[PDB]
């Protein structure tokens, strides 16, 4: 009873939208009997989230491609009244005919991945191109996003729960909204880029960028991170949870220290003149 | 009615596998190699690892959604005729674009047959010719074309037009501007329009790179050109090798957003201030290759004195550069010291040359500044060179296959690179012959594409150079006038496509020229009803390359870019199968031209009795392909992956020049007569000239041009924030690079899927608006919020856009992509605000310099505000 899983590496998304152009190519002008009626222009089965952090000039941005989670404990399957079903391989599919005329289906999603197709009068969403996965003729044996990528963001695999769990731990994979307990089969790598924050700055000694200064990040009073400044005098502590932190800097025997508040925002301390 | 079949075809965004069923395209995808029949890939061992590319091709966004363009509803349906146009009565020139002026373009036209459309066009051609002559017929396609060698403009268009007219609106060297009008005089490379050689740089970089400086370069977006995302893994390799990536770009571009270690946001038109401060530092610290410079530079002593401020009283310090660009002094100095002591490659532009910075008002000094830096560090030596990481792949340079730029079936040696090698292979002087043009030549008559409006509405113009002046360093210096002596003024205009409103400069003027009474007739041969098409009198439906047969190679342009397939991880040659019948009543450009040939009584001479496919086989046999497989076998397979050539000795770009020896690469130049015993660059001295001898002669002959001195110096950009009186009213600095999700106009508009991409267009009340990125501080100061409709404007026009507040721009700078495909005026055409998104309505039309006749688009001063809904019909 081997299942499907998908791994996305946020650090690698460049937002070229090859994925998205991938569904549209597969679903906008085509109909797949048994899986889904044609897609409605404007929907984002594949939704790429965008998030900018920090402020000029030490800012950054990361993206998060978001298809259907196809979670193991799918709420809309549990509340779809038979309009949504889970296959043995783990793919969650909406019955194109049984789901017709039911707007309420959308609200059963904690992720908001299904969309209402006006003309077809039915909820639609990510099918993980099950219609392609079920066909031998489709040599790639993977969804359109993954196959359209030119940035090596996706890793599509069909294996056992033991194999996937092992992988989750070796690579530190994570899911969106773990606290809901739906257990998505779509994992994210480097998700901290998208969900956490950082603190950065640039150290100057006598007017020039100072390389090799030792910097330490503290919370509560204990070291949480350490680093040395590059040739631009900068350091950057990412994957930070909200809270208060203390940055201690040591360069040429000269010490500097300051507090920083992380509240769903990354901070740029600017130039620290030592 | 049948089964699905996998076919092959390509595009400007990469080769693709096309699945068809019952005459309908079901999907298009990247290509997977079948290792049972496709040759093994190259391998590179460097710094302890083994690097080999993926057994697969990649595609660009606009190609991934190309199906939506092919089946577009804005796709021209059938031949059309402007209702208000009467060949034998009131021509009503003043009503061209009337529909567009009342926001209903389509209602200006009615449907007519092909037989009539061509009958009308032919009657105009013959009338004009016998009364004014072939020169009275103006015509011009544009820079880019649907993929396909045999049907590319250099091939089909030229072959037919050369036999009918005509006055060509030769193209300005848009992509190369700065390198072409300025850099060329400094180091030659005219056969590449000023761009540098790039051969075998990948292995050299992997083995030696420690740092790479991306200046006006965004490889992920541009891919160099035509290369999808082929180079993405190469930068991954460099990244994992510990190589630092630094970006200098007003906008934190997409490559930077993905892998930048540091980003600098210089104010528009100020880059050369940074390069001068970097050179200054090297000179003050003796941190450059003095030995290299003593042997390969010319006029360096004097240039050095200027950089030190001896001759002008202003040392080019990092602080001086900060005050000019906004970039911190300490960071400029830090980069300079790191650059000097590390094996640094200068990625100027995304191809190895090019770069939006070159087609700006400071484009000439930027290109020369780039050459300066690279020179001082000794380009050509191991671990030191100009490389953008997109070219340099170890492909078989020995294997020969033509690029579209080599003319295809035209054989036009004057306007294609056919004269180098392909012409000799394609034609035998016995059964198949070329199609020369005795008008589209220097002693004939042509006009600058950038000044078409002034020629039509003004009836006169004088300029320097003819299109791509790549013959020699000084060809661009030659003087031309319009009308050319003995030739006639333009009476007719045959357009191929209609993108100038979104692609040229201060474009409202292109909308205005169409109603000038001097224009007796306007034909438009296009694929989609958009841009300039709604100004024509007759519209002919052309089809995409997916509705005709052709042949090409992955990203192979060639010509002014010799062996550019080195942009790809593999050399993929593919048969572009006719996957479906032409959509609607459209037909291929070649069949359109064949119908005219029959009407003009020249069918035999033009077609030689061949259909597109017959020309393909003849084309095939003129390449090296037969060495591997016959036409039949190739037709059957659909594509061919050129085998690797493991043994050939490597010849790194510019290394022969660095080491003072003879040129050993496959480059198409310099020409023997431009070298002394085939050593040195194409310049007079064979050295990198900081004081250009070509320009020194030009200026001593009387051609005084303050914005293009013989010596590379800090000439303040005439369209920058601190040196233009214009900044008082328009304080915001704007740059408008190439579109991320479209190949210029081919991808945007047309009701394509790309219009649903979040970072491409924004829907607001039913209409998808073009985007302009604004820095939070400038937006707040104007009461502008994310998603708000704003008005960008200056003395040239107004453009309605949706605002995107971001941090990826230094405060004071705004960004908006160019190449909008949609021209949609709120009022009278050319006199009112546009909401389609044609940012180029606002760019400066002044030539880069008095004699440098190129576009300076990326330096534009504007002002923004929330749009009060007015149509602003004041232009
Ligand atoms: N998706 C897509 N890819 C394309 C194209 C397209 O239309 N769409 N065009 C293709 C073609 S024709 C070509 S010629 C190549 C060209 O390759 P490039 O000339 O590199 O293309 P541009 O988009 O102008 O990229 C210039 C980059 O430089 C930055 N820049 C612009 N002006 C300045 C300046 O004054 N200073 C500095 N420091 N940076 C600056 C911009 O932010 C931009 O990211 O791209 C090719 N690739
Ligand atoms: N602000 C700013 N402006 C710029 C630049 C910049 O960096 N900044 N970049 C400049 C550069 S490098 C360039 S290259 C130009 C882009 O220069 P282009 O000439 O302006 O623009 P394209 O969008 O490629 O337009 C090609 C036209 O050919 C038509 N066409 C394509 N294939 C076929 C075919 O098979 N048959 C027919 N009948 N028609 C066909 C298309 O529909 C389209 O209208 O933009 C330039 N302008
Ligand atoms: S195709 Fe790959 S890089 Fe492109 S937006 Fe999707 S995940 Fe991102
Ligand atoms: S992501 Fe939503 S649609 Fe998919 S299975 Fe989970 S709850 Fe249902
Ligand atoms: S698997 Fe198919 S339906 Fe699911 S996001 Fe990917 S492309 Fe879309
Ligand atoms: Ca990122
Ligand atoms: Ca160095
Ligand atoms: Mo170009």
């Amino acid at each position: 009873m081997e299942q499907y899983y998908m791994v996305i590496d946020v650090a690698k998304c460049q937002d070229c939208n090859n994925c998205f152009m991938g569904c549209m190519d597969e679903h906008e002008l085509n109909e797949w009997p048994g899986y889904t009626a044609s897609m409605q222009r404007g929907h984002r089965w594949m939704n790429i989230e965008r998030r900018e952090r920090g402020t000029y000039p030490r800012n950054d941005i990361n993206y998060r491609p978001t298809p259907c989670m196809h979670c193991e404990n799918a709420p809309c399957v549990a509340k779809g009244n038979g309009a949504v079903y889970q296959r043995e391989d783990g793919i969650v599919l909406i019955d194109p005919e049984k789901a017709k005329g039911k707007k309420e289906l959308l609200d059963t999603c904690p992720y908001g991945v299904m969309y209402w197709n006006e003309e077809e009068n039915v909820a639609q969403k990510c099918t993980m191109c099950a219609h392609l996965l079920d066909d031998e003729s489709w040599a790639p044996k993977m969804p359109r996003c993954a196959h359209n990528c030119g940035s090596f963001v996706y890793e599509f695999l069909k294996t056992t729960p033991e194999a996937m769990a092992k992988k989750v731990e070796e690579e530190g994979l994570e899911v969106i909204k773990p606290e809901l307990g739906t257990k998505p089969r779509v994992y994210y790598k480097n998700l901290y880029r998208f969900e956490k924050n950082y603190v950065t700055a640039g150290i100057l000694v006598q007017g020039d960028c100072f390389e090799g200064a030792k910097v330490v990040l503290k919370s509560g009073g204990k070291e949480v991170a350490s680093a040395e400044t590059n040739f631009f005098g900068e350091f950057k502590f990412d994957a930070l949870d909200n809270g208060e932190y203390t940055v201690e800097i040591d360069a040429d025997g000269k010490s500097y220290s300051d507090t920083v508040v992380i509240d769903d925002k990354s901070v740029d301390l600017g130039f620290i003149k030592l | 009615m049948g089964e699905v079949v996998r076919l092959t075809n390509s595009s400007t965004g990469g080769p693709v596998f096309v699945y068809v069923k019952d005459g309908k395209i079901i999907r298009m995808t990247p290509m997977d190699f079948d290792d049972a029949v496709d040759a093994p890939s190259w391998k590179i061992e460097a710094r302890g690892k083994t690097f080999t590319p993926p057994r697969k091709t990649s595609i660009a966004p606009y190609t991934a959604g190309f199906k939506s363009m092919i089946y577009s509803d804005l796709r021209i349906p059938y031949p059309m005729k402007r209702k208000s146009f009467d060949p034998n009565g009131e021509r009503n020139p003043q009503l061209r674009g009337a529909g567009l002026s009342k926001q209903d373009p389509w209602s200006d036209y009615e449907r007519i047959s092909w037989d009539e459309a061509t009958d009308i066009v032919v009657a105009e051609i013959n009338r004009i010719k016998h009364a004014y002559g072939p020169s009275a017929i103006l015509s011009t396609p544009s820079s880019h074309h649907m993929w396909g060698n045999v049907g590319y403009r250099h091939s089909t268009y030229f072959r037919f037009m050369n036999m009918m007219g005509f006055t060509y609106a030769d193209h300005n060297p848009d992509s190369w501007e700065g390198w072409h009008w300025g850099g060329m005089h400094m180091w030659g490379f005219s056969w590449r329009l000023g761009n540098p050689e790039q051969y075998d740089l990948l292995e050299d970089g992997l083995k030696h790179a420690e740092m790479i400086v991306f200046w006006s370069s965004d490889p992920e977006t541009n891919s160099g050109i035509y290369a999808g995302f082929e180079s993405n893994i190469r930068r991954q390799w460099l990244k994992d090798l510990g190589v630092d990536f630094v970006f200098i770009d007003p906008h934190m571009n997409h490559t930077a957003r993905l892998v930048a270690d540091k980003w600098f946001s210089p104010k528009i038109g100020t880059d050369h201030a940074l390069s001068f401060a970097i050179a200054y530092t090297w000179l003050k610290e003796d941190s450059y290759d003095k030995e290299y410079v003593a042997a390969n530079a010319h006029g360096f002593e004097e240039w050095a004195d200027y950089v030190l401020g001896k001759t002008d009283g202003t040392p080019k310090t990092c602080e001086w550069a900060e005050e000019e660009s906004g970039v911190p002094a300490c960071e400029i100095r830090a980069l300079a010291r790191q650059w000097a002591k590390k094996n640094t490659y200068l990625a100027a532009g995304g191809l190895g040359g090019w770069g939006g910075a070159c087609r700006a008002s400071h484009g000439i000094e930027w290109a020369r500044g780039m050459i300066a830096l690279a020179t001082m560090q000794g380009m050509g030596k191991p671990g030191s060179n100009m490389w953008s990481t997109t070219q340099g792949v170890p492909l078989d340079y020995e294997f020969y296959f033509p690029g579209y730029a080599e003319g295809g079936i035209s054989g036009d040696c004057e306007n294609s690179a056919a004269g180098f090698k392909f012409a000799w292979r394609m034609f035998d002087g016995k059964t198949t012959f070329p199609s020369p043009s005795n008008l589209n030549t220097s002693a004939g008559q042509h006009i600058p594409r950038l000044k078409i409006p002034e020629c039509i509405m003004g009836g006169k113009f004088q300029w320097s150079g003819k299109g791509f002046a790549g013959g020699d360093i000084s060809h661009q210096l030659h003087q031309y006038e319009y009308p050319a002596p003995g030739y006639s003024k333009i009476k007719m205009f045959w357009k191929y496509g209609g993108p100038h409103l979104g692609t040229m400069t201060a474009t409202n003027r292109y909308a205005k020229m169409y109603t000038h009474d001097s224009l007796e007739f306007v034909v438009s041969q296009s694929i989609w009803f958009e841009g300039e098409v709604p100004f024509a009198d007759i519209i002919l439906p052309a089809c995409t390359n997916f509705e005709r047969w052709d042949i090409s190679e992955f990203a192979n342009c060639s010509g002014y870019i010799p062996d550019n397939y080195q942009l790809c991880n593999h050399r993929v040659i593919s048969l572009q199968a006719k996957c479906i019948e032409p959509v609607g009543e459209s037909m291929s450009d070649y069949e359109i031209y064949r119908l005219f040939a029959k009407k003009l009584n020249i069918e035999e001479m033009f077609s030689e009795g061949k259909d597109e496919l017959a020309w393909c086989e003849q084309y095939f046999n003129a390449t090296d392909m037969p060495k591997y497989m016959t036409w039949d076998e190739f037709f059957k397979k659909g594509y061919f992956v050129v085998p690797d050539n493991p043994n050939r000795k490597k010849t790194v770009a510019l290394r022969w020049f660095a080491e003072g020896r003879e040129k050993d690469t496959p480059d198409w130049g310099p020409r023997l007569n431009n070298q002394v015993c085939r050593k040195g660059l194409q310049t007079t001295t064979g050295k990198v000239e900081f004081i250009a001898t070509s320009l020194k002669n030009f200026e001593e002959q009387g051609y005084i041009d303050e914005h293009r001195p013989s010596m590379h110096t800090y000439v303040p950009a005439w369209e920058s924030q601190k040196h233009s009186p214009l900044a008082v009213k328009y304080p915001l600095g704007m740059l408008s690079p190439h579109p991320r999700f479209s190949m210029h106009t081919m991808g945007d508009g047309k009701n394509s899927y790309m219009n649903y991409i979040k970072d491409h267009r924004v829907e607001v009340d039913g209409y998808k608006y073009w985007i302009m990125r604004v820095n939070s501080i400038d937006a707040e100061a104007r009461g502008i919020k994310n998603g708000d409709l704003i008005r960008a404007y200056n003395d040239r026009g107004s453009v309605i856009l949706a605002a995107q507040v971001t941090e990826c721009l230094q405060p004071g700078t705004v960004h908006s992509y160019e190449s909008c495909a949609v021209y949609d005026p709120l009022g009278t055409a050319g006199k009112s605000a546009d909401r389609g998104g044609c940012i180029n309505i606002l760019t400066p039309d002044r030539y880069i310099s008095k004699y440098a006749c190129g576009m300076a688009n990326n330096t534009a001063l504007v002002e923004i505000e929330k749009w009060d809904g007015d149509k602003y019909e004041i232009y």
